[PDB]
């Protein structure tokens, strides 16, 4: 099924070229657009009051990453590499070895973020929830250099942002 | 064949086989194969001189009417004699159908272009041109279209590095920008993905 | 015990959802 | 045997004239190119460095790669005439912030691992 | 009419507590609305909402005027908001931190801080790996 | 738990710290060194070790699915005790 | 002294002037340039900031390069930066612009626009949101707030 | 919307039609921002017998 | 007879004008060309579905879908029902977005600039609804080539149902503000008029053929997913110039609108993946306790599926014409070739044809009337 | 060595040369194209300020990441000085004013504050100092700016004895004080010039810091044509197209350059020097809306 | 029509390679070996060719 937009031929009738030239003349379509014009002057606008008013997110939203631990204090990551293999801009730079303990550790975790694309694929191929994207987002800088994050600066966005990850993630997690 | 299983078309399967034989017997100077895919999708290899013609046949015989080039572009696979494979997407209207034209040619043998056949081929094969150092003659005006002015090497073919061989910055004893021999602070890592097991084993070739 | 919930329609559909063009002839001639 | 389709050449004669009439629309451009981009070389220098690309493949004896070599010179002539380059791109053909690399033995040893 | 509007705008004088609130407000966050406090931060901010409002302007902070060590009257940003009012401030949920907190780990942070960029207090990057090429040390005595 | 380099610098949960002769460390000059204070090893270090009689326990760190992976830890060996491969809890059987 | 106190004074009135009226050249290269756009757009409103929407090259006073920078489009960049009136700020948005992004390892990319150009504030995101961005503006007012260039120029 | 009488009876003639029916703004009448779980049901392939991969 | 040289989305433009008419018209191109036909080959096809996003970055899960069903038709699976009833409606809630920008930049550049700001509104709250489906307001990466990433949470639907039914009066106000008005019509009117069989010739497709009166719609000739079980009137030209053109947009919008009505009440139940564990990834609960889960999410998580040895050319209606792929894989996890076609380098290409005889002021319109962003462009 | 500073790479944008510079006075003339030379190589570079960070911006994309450190120093204070140059294995002091300032005269400039840097930089450990000074510096100067210089000249020998010591004339470049000053002024005949290209003492600063028997070395790097100043401002007011700072500018600028062949110059660091004839119109094309002056040898 | 010419093939000059990242390369063609670790003997099939390991040095920030 198709449409015609522009296929309507005008009347030839003495009253229809006679509204044609009033239009014309007089300038009614002109001042119709002033009065929607008018109009949209007298309606409430659609600012918030920026910073005092934030605008609304959801709980998936993809923000700054941050590293997590157990309840125990304990960090989550394990060192498997799955983030870093399947980051899409190669922006994970991992290395790891036997802790003092034996523990499976990471002594290097590097994003450099402004290779990232903030796509959040890290999140959902980790196994342990270790890595995930915050909700922050506030986070410019001054320097290209403070944007190449080490896993000292990760592990402390978590400490900073923990409560609100874990209640994002409580909201969200039934549909992963 | 349960829910998860891609469903199977065998009228057009049919019609397209059929339409392939057609256009083989009737162009038997040009075409060397004929191919109908699993998905439904035809394709007819041809010899390089056959361009002009069979693309004609397709764009005005009253059976193909094939009025629209969807798509031209160029595949590099080192190991053939004749280095790159030239493909052209057609639509017709008329049947509501798709087909594709293949040929080749390697680094030194001129492609007709194929523009007095259908005008979008232009942009296209400067393109081509472009990524892949395909010459074509007869071309009303053949010259880099995406690259930088001055770029040195063909970057879609296979043994042209990724990163390049030079790289940009602006110099201020100079004032200008130059061009410098590209350095890495992170060379990009190079993963074997790969696995042993082969996964298709209606793919298998002879072990020769 | 607990049974299937995701996002759904309601019960009877959603109502009707205007899309023509409507530009009125305020009307003189 | 061998027998290959042309790109616009025979032999190498009419590969060498074709050589020959491309050098001359570059040696008479280069004036040009200097006075319109504001360059800071001289007509000369210009010229040398024509006569040294040329120059650079020189040692080829095949004419479908020669009247190629002369289809892309022809490219970039039109790049510079059209004035569709900037100053920068033709600048790039001298290198004039790219540091000297020695060619002798020693200074390689010296400086790292490269042959 | 125009005497119900008049008699909303001198409500909202009213509201701030008096002319000098009123114009403290104005005068940090260009606006005079009057909503009901939601709860109080520990920093000093201070939160509102207003139902009535459309939605995106239904929540707000007042910022505190001396955070963590630098004076905030006039120099406020958006990253001053710890996270648990940063969420309900976002309208990722529905409850304010104090109707429901957050769950308490030893390892959160007693205490935000905002974005220091710019600040002695920067974040500088560094490799965390150990060196991997062990030199040869030299004996210490002479071997003639 | 932080340690302090001889120098002053503060040496990280992996053990980096710039030695002396390091240029490197001018980078923190007028700046600060990032480092997290929450040793993730002595925090685990801390958790008392559970007793269960049964000779095969299971962990998944807690939260169901929102730990790691369900495993299975032996406990037939006394001389130690059981360690989680993802959590680091420990399990032992109740020796006397 | 008095002399200190005027200086002082002064400077902060041309910098509550300068950082109240800042007009924008957009370098819209790519999608970046679409929350650009959305931070103009009503909900955000930045004319209200004393930000105008476009301004002219000859008559900005910051360059925000949002999207990616590829080796054809360098050198224009360069000549519309070095065009501009002082003080003049740049603003990198998007990963792109920052560092090179999904397209870094690319023979037709620079790797950044900084090795271009002086960056002042960078943008983090792919692309930042609008409201990122305006974080990142009023991040750069505070930033020309706590600059003194008539207390240099006493003190020297 | 919180608009007087005779400027919404102003801006409806202005713009020619009623603009109270159909605001630009939202109100309550969207969704909740903390919703209950969800279930999120199983595909076909989640059977314990019958199931074997090579017929699917 | 002079030349100009109009530089520095970002475009280059060399004409030569003799007075006030255009003679010739050539634009330069490359200035986003970021290689990413060549980037794409080093990436596993999930690595490289975001790269879609950034090719035409105003019509995101447009690209999204025929990169995914490219790879479904290599791969010999379908996803599930209400995968593709979530596919079709975000598909036309992107066309919404993307008629929305295309008009309302258009104007701008005519010098209208009102209406931009009246529906950027709107394109907000869609970004809105993407970012509630995706967790990202443009860069969403959401439809996979085995369904979508996620099912919807749990108020969307209703909230995508109160926003569809007011769009209708904001493009009413759009049109007030533009189709009968005199200065935009001898704007517009009459202005990059193109022959039904130059159209075809040319390579054109979307409303730059459906304005000269070709009755050709890609959802209505070659469905794909669940359009064939949605009806919508095709809109249809009469003069192929740019006004008929900007008609046949705004009345895409309404169409959209219907087929948005029809999709939000036929919304089936069921899963959104396909099930089959060696394409989709399982859930996390299934990861941590099955074992086949963990090693089929470890190997599709580093080393990705294979997709048997082939060759597809995959075709969509988006919402700037035909958006195609040619997909080549050799049998392993990487594709071998990916060519992109996007509608916006025929019509560039036939730029120069359609500015014949033109002033110089109609060089803005018929630009704003081909649709053009030259990230897809460039690629 | 210290291992971290071994070189390594091709020598490039991101290589590393196993060089740490502070480089003083990085802010002026000579400093930008000093810092550019070094940065291009890889080293890392510490650039000391006093100024706003905005007079700084522009030597920012100089270098890699992280390979420019900005810190903050006023040279009346000994401990910026040495928190400045701690961790340098180089020393470069540019620091110089051509006029006297109510804090500062030609005596701090040009003789404490080298003196300070000279004396901390050797307690710091610091392997090499570059100092700069004038050419026509002697202690019975009539003019004080190259009194200062040349007492300031035997006090940085007296606290670094290994710093090499670079004596250049007027320096002509496209942000310099002689083209541009002689081009500003819309006698003659007795005074010579010997002017030098900048890009030459920024090479011969290089160079100086790369040769390792430049240690305890005083060097003049002057141009290779000597002119007489009334032929040389003709030349200068050609090249323009145009028809033909308070004191002590003028009585430097009047006298004649010396000659001084003892010493080394640019040809025993590697370099060429450049006439001026090549970059005078690089310099004087922004003063416009080939008959070369006559020369000395 | 045709040229029948006779000699070797070369198309260095038309590549674009830097003249150093010709002469001064060596590349390797082999059989890659099947890895130790597994059983598998998919990945000993095609022939491949790979160039010689040059300098990888350590980045001074970040490492
Ligand atoms: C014209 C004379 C001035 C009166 C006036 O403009 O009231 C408009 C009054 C309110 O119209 P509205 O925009 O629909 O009301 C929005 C709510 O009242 C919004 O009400 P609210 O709850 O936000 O209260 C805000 C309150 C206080 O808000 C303020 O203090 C800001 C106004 C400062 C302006 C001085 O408003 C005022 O009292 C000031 C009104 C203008 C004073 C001049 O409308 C009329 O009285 C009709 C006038 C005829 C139109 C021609
Ligand atoms: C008649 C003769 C004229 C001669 C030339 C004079 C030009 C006209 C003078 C009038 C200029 C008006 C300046 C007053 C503006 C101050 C605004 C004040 O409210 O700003 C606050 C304070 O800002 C500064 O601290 C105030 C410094 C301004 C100057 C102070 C006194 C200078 C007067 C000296 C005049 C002598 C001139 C001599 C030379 C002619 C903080 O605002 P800000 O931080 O931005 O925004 C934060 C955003 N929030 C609030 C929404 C969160
Ligand atoms: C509707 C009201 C509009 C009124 C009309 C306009 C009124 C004009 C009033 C002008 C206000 C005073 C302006 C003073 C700031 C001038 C700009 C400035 O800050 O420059 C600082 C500049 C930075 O230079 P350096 O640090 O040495 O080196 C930098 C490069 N390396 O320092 C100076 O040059 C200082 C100059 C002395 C300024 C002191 C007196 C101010 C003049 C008053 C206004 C006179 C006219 C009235
Ligand atoms: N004619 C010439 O150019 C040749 C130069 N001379 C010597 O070469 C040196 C550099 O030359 P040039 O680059 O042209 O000089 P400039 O005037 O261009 O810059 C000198 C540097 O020294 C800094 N500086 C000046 N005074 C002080 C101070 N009181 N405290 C701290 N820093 C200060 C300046 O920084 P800031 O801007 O912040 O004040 C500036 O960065 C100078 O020592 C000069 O004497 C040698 C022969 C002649
Ligand atoms: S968000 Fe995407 S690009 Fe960024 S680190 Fe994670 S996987 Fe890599
Ligand atoms: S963050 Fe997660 S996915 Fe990445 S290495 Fe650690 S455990 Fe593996
Ligand atoms: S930075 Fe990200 S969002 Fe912005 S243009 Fe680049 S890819 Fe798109
Ligand atoms: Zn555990």
């Amino acid at each position: 099924t198709y449409k015609f937009v522009n296929m309507r031929e005008p009347s030839m009738d003495m009253k229809s070229v006679t509204d044609r030239a009033a239009q014309t003349l007089l300038w009614t379509e002109l001042v119709r657009g002033l009065g929607m014009t008018l109009s949209y002057l007298f309606r409430e606008p659609a600012t918030i009051n920026y910073p005092f008013e934030k605008g609304p997110l959801s709980p998936r939203f993809r923000g700054e990453h941050a590293l997590r631990r157990y309840p125990s204090g304990e960090e989550r990551c394990i060192a498997c590499k799955l983030c870093e293999a399947v980051c899409p801009a190669q922006a994970i730079t991992i290395e790891a070895e036997p802790r003092a303990d034996g523990s499976r550790r990471t002594t290097r975790y590097d994003i450099d973020m402004t290779k990232c694309i903030y796509c959040g694929f890290c999140q959902e191929a980790c196994p342990v929830d270790a890595i995930v994207e915050g909700p922050n987002f506030e986070f410019s800088t001054e320097t290209h250099e403070e944007l190449l994050y080490n896993k000292e600066k990760l592990l402390n966005n978590g400490d900073k942002w923990e409560a609100e990850i874990a209640a994002n993630i409580q909201a969200d997690y039934l549909y992963r | 064949t349960r829910p998860t299983i891609r469903p199977r078309n065998d009228v057009v399967h049919k019609q397209l086989s059929a339409f392939g034989q057609y256009v083989a017997e009737i162009l038997p100077k040009y075409v060397q194969q004929v191919q109908v895919s699993c998905f439904n999708e035809l394709e007819i290899f041809i010899h390089p001189d056959g361009v002009i013609p069979v693309l004609t046949f397709l764009r005005d015989h009253t059976n193909a009417q094939f009025k629209s080039l969807a798509d031209l572009t160029a595949v590099d696979v080192p190991t053939r004699q004749n280095r790159f494979e030239i493909v052209y997407n057609l639509l017709s209207l008329r049947f509501n159908s798709r087909i594709r034209v293949k040929t080749y040619t390697d680094e030194l043998t001129p492609i007709e272009s194929s523009v007095t056949v259908y005008k979008a081929a232009n942009w296209y094969e400067r393109e081509i041109w472009d990524m892949f150092g395909v010459f074509f003659a007869n071309h009303p005006d053949l010259r880099r279209i995406l690259t930088d002015y001055g770029f040195e090497g063909h970057p879609f073919r296979k043994d042209f590095p990724l990163s390049g061989y030079v790289e940009l910055r602006y110099d201020d004893e100079v004032k200008r920008v130059v061009a410098e021999p590209v350095e890495l602070a992170q060379e990009f890592r190079k993963f074997d993905l790969n696995s042993p097991w082969e996964a298709f084993p209606a793919y298998r070739q002879p072990p020769e | 015990a607990s049974k299937v919930k995701q996002d759904m329609p309601p019960p009877g559909g959603y109502g009707p959802i205007d899309y023509k063009r409507n530009l009125p002839r305020r009307g003189l001639s | 045997g061998t027998s290959v389709k042309p790109i616009f050449s025979r032999d190498m004669n009419e590969a060498k004239r074709r050589v020959r009439e491309l050098y001359r629309a570059w040696y008479r451009e280069v004036p040009n190119t200097v006075h319109l981009f504001q360059l800071d070389i001289s007509v000369k220098q210009g010229r040398d460095k024509v006569r040294e690309m040329f120059m650079k493949n020189a040692h080829v004896t095949d004419p479908r790669v020669v009247d190629l070599l002369v289809i892309k010179g022809k490219m970039e002539l039109e790049e510079t005439i059209n004035v569709w380059k900037q100053r920068t791109h033709i600048m790039r053909f001298f290198h004039e912030t790219e540091a000297p690399r020695p060619t002798d033995f020693l200074s390689k040893f010296y400086v790292g691992h490269d042959p | 009419e125009l005497v119900q509007v008049l008699r909303r705008g001198l409500q909202q004088v009213s509201g701030h507590g008096g002319l000098r609130g009123y114009l403290r407000v104005l005068f940090r966050a260009n606006d005079v609305r009057v909503g009901t406090l939601v709860g109080e931060d520990k920093y000093g901010n201070k939160y509102y909402e207003d139902n009535k409002q459309f939605f995106g302007r239904h929540r707000w902070v007042i910022y505190t005027t001396e955070m963590n060590g630098r004076d905030t009257f006039w120099d406020v940003d958006g990253s001053m908001v710890p996270p648990e009012w940063h969420r309900w401030l976002h309208c990722m949920t529905d409850d304010p931190p104090t109707t429901k907190p957050p769950t308490a780990r030893k390892y959160i942070w007693t205490n935000h801080k905002f974005n220091v960029s710019g600040t002695p207090q920067q974040y500088v990057p560094y490799s965390t790996t150990r060196k991997k090429i062990q030199e040869w040390v030299p004996p210490s005595t002479p071997y003639k | 738990g932080v340690r302090t380099s001889p120098t002053g610098e503060k040496v990280t949960h992996t053990g980096q710290a710039y030695d002396d002769g390091d240029y490197r460390r001018v980078r923190f000059s007028d700046r600060q060194k990032e480092v997290n204070e929450n040793f993730a090893i002595d925090l685990i270090a801390e958790q008392p070790v559970s007793e269960v009689g049964s000779r095969v326990i299971s962990c998944d760190g807690g939260g169901g699915a929102l730990g790691h992976p369900r495993v299975y830890i032996n406990l037939d060996k006394e001389t130690k005790t059981g360690t989680c491969g993802y959590c680091g809890l420990q399990f032992r059987q109740p020796h006397h | 002294s008095r002399g200190e106190y005027v200086v002082a004074k002064l400077d902060d009135l041309v910098n509550w002037a300068r950082r109240s009226s800042l007009w924008p050249m957009t370098f819209g290269l790519a999608c970046c340039a679409v929350e650009m756009m959305h931070m103009a757009a009503p909900r955000y409103d930045m004319d209200r900031f004393g930000v105008v929407f476009r301004a002219s090259p000859r008559q900005s006073d910051v360059m925000i390069v949002a999207g990616t920078l590829t080796n054809k489009m360098a050198p224009a960049l360069r000549k519309v930066y070095d065009q501009m009136p002082e003080p003049r700020y740049v603003v990198s948005m998007g990963s792109c612009a920052n560092g090179g992004g999904y397209y870094h390892y690319s023979y037709s990319v620079v790797r950044g626009c900084d090795r271009i150009v002086p960056v002042d504030i960078y943008v983090p995101g792919c692309p930042p949101t609008a409201e990122a961005l305006l974080y990142g503006i009023l991040q750069l007012q505070r930033k020309i707030k706590r600059e003194k260039r008539l207390r240099i120029w006493y003190r020297r | 919307a919180s608009a007087t009488r005779v400027i919404q009876l102003l801006r409806n003639w202005a713009s020619g039609r009623d603009l109270q029916a159909k605001l630009q703004l939202r109100y309550q009448e969207i969704s909740k921002r903390t919703q209950p779980p969800p279930k999120l049901p199983v595909g076909p392939s989640h059977k314990l017998s019958n199931n074997y991969y090579c017929t699917r | 007879n002079l030349t100009l040289n109009f530089g520095p989305g970002v475009l280059r433009l060399v004409m030569e004008l003799s007075g006030e008419m255009v003679r010739k018209c050539d634009p330069h191109i490359g200035l986003l060309h970021r290689g990413t036909e060549k980037l794409i080959e080093y990436k596993t096809y999930l690595q490289a579905l975001p790269y879609f996003d950034r090719l035409d970055y105003v019509s995101m899960m447009c690209n999204e879908q025929a990169y995914s069903l490219a790879v479904e038709k290599l791969l010999n699976i379908q996803p599930p029902p209400r995968a593709q009833w979530i596919r079709v409606l975000f598909g036309e809630i992107t066309r919404l977005l993307n008629h929305i920008m295309a008009v309302t930049t258009h104007a701008l550049d005519i010098g209208a600039m009102t209406p931009f700001f009246w529906m950027f509104e709107e394109r907000e709250k869609m970004f809105e609804f993407y970012e509630r489906v995706s967790g990202a307001r443009m860069h969403a990466a959401y439809i996979r080539p085995g369904g979508v990433h996620q099912d919807l949470p749990l108020g969307l639907l209703d909230d995508i149902y109160e926003f569809s039914k007011n769009f209708s009066f904001r493009i009413d106000e759009l049109e007030e503000m533009l189709t009968n008005n005199r200065i935009w019509r001898n704007r517009t009117v009459d202005i990059g008029v193109v022959t039904a069989e130059d159209a075809l010739n040319y390579g054109f497709s979307g409303v730059m053929l459906r304005g000269s009166g070709i009755q050709w719609d890609l959802r209505k000739t070659q469905p794909y997913d669940v359009y064939d079980q949605v009806e919508f009137d095709v809109p249809i030209g009469s003069r192929g110039d740019c006004y008929d053109r900007y008609l046949c947009r705004v009345e895409e919008m309404r169409q959209s609108l219907r087929i948005i009505s029809q999709c939000l009440n036929k919304m089936p139940p069921g899963e959104i993946k396909v099930d089959d564990a060696k394409v989709s990834p399982p859930k996390r609960a299934e990861m941590k306790t099955s074992m086949e889960s963990l090693i089929h999410h470890f190997k599709l998580y580093t080393e990705g599926y294979q997709v048997p040895p082939g060759a597809t050319y995959t075709a969509i209606e988006a919402p700037k014409g035909e958006f195609g792929v040619y997909l080549v894989s050799d049998g392993s996890s990487r594709p071998y070739r990916c060519k992109i076609k996007a509608p916006g380098f025929a019509h560039l290409a036939g730029l120069d044809k359609m500015s014949k005889g033109h002033m110089l002021a109609d060089v803005v319109a018929i630009i704003g009337t081909q649709d053009i962003v030259f990230g897809e462009v460039d690629r | 060595l210290h291992h971290a500073l071994i070189p390594h790479g091709k020598g490039g944008r991101s290589s590393v040369s196993g060089i740490v510079a502070t480089v003083f006075g990085a802010t002026g003339f000579l400093g930008r194209y000093v810092v550019n030379h070094l940065g291009r190589m890889g080293s890392q570079v510490i650039v000391p300020y006093r100024c706003e960070p905005y007079d700084t911006m522009h030597l920012r994309p100089m270098g890699d990441l992280g390979q420019i450190i900005f810190m903050e120093w006023n040279g009346k204070d000994k401990d910026s000085i040495r928190k400045v140059v701690e961790h340098s294995n180089v020393v470069i002091n540019l620091v110089g004013r051509e006029w006297e300032t109510k804090n500062f005269d030609f005596e701090d400039v040009f003789v404490k504050i080298p003196h300070a840097i000279a004396q901390v930089s050797k307690e710091a450990g610091v392997e090499k100092l570059i100092h700069i000074s004038h050419l026509n510096a002697d202690i019975k100067s009539p003019s004080r700016y190259l009194r200062s210089k040349a007492v300031g000249e035997k006090e940085v020998r007296a606290a670094f004895p290994e710093a090499t010591i670079i004596k250049p004339s007027d320096i002509f470049g496209r942000e310099d004080r002689f083209l541009n000053y002689f081009a500003s002024m819309r006698l003659g005949k007795e005074t010579v010039k010997q002017p030098v290209y900048i890009v030459d003492v920024s090479k011969g600063i290089i160079n100086a810091i790369k040769d390792p028997d430049a240690k305890g070395k005083t060097f003049a790097f002057v141009g290779p044509n000597r002119y007489l100043l009334f032929d040389l401002v003709q030349y200068i007011f050609a090249v323009a197209y145009r028809p033909f700072t308070t004191r002590d500018k003028v009585e430097r600028v009047h006298m004649s350059d010396m000659t001084l062949p003892h010493l080394p110059g640019l040809e025993d660091l590697g370099i060429q020097a450049t006439p001026l004839e090549l970059k005078a119109i690089e310099v004087l094309r922004r003063h416009r809306t080939v008959k070369p002056a006559k020369t000395v040898n | 029509q045709l040229i029948a010419v006779d000699e070797k093939l070369d198309i260095t000059t038309l590549t674009g390679v830097p003249e150093e990242h010709i002469k001064t390369r060596k590349v390797r063609i082999f059989v890659p070996a099947r890895n130790n670790m597994q059983s598998g003997v998919n990945n000993t099939k095609k022939w491949k060719m790979e160039f010689d390991t040059r300098e990888r040095w350590e980045n001074p920030l970040m490492g």
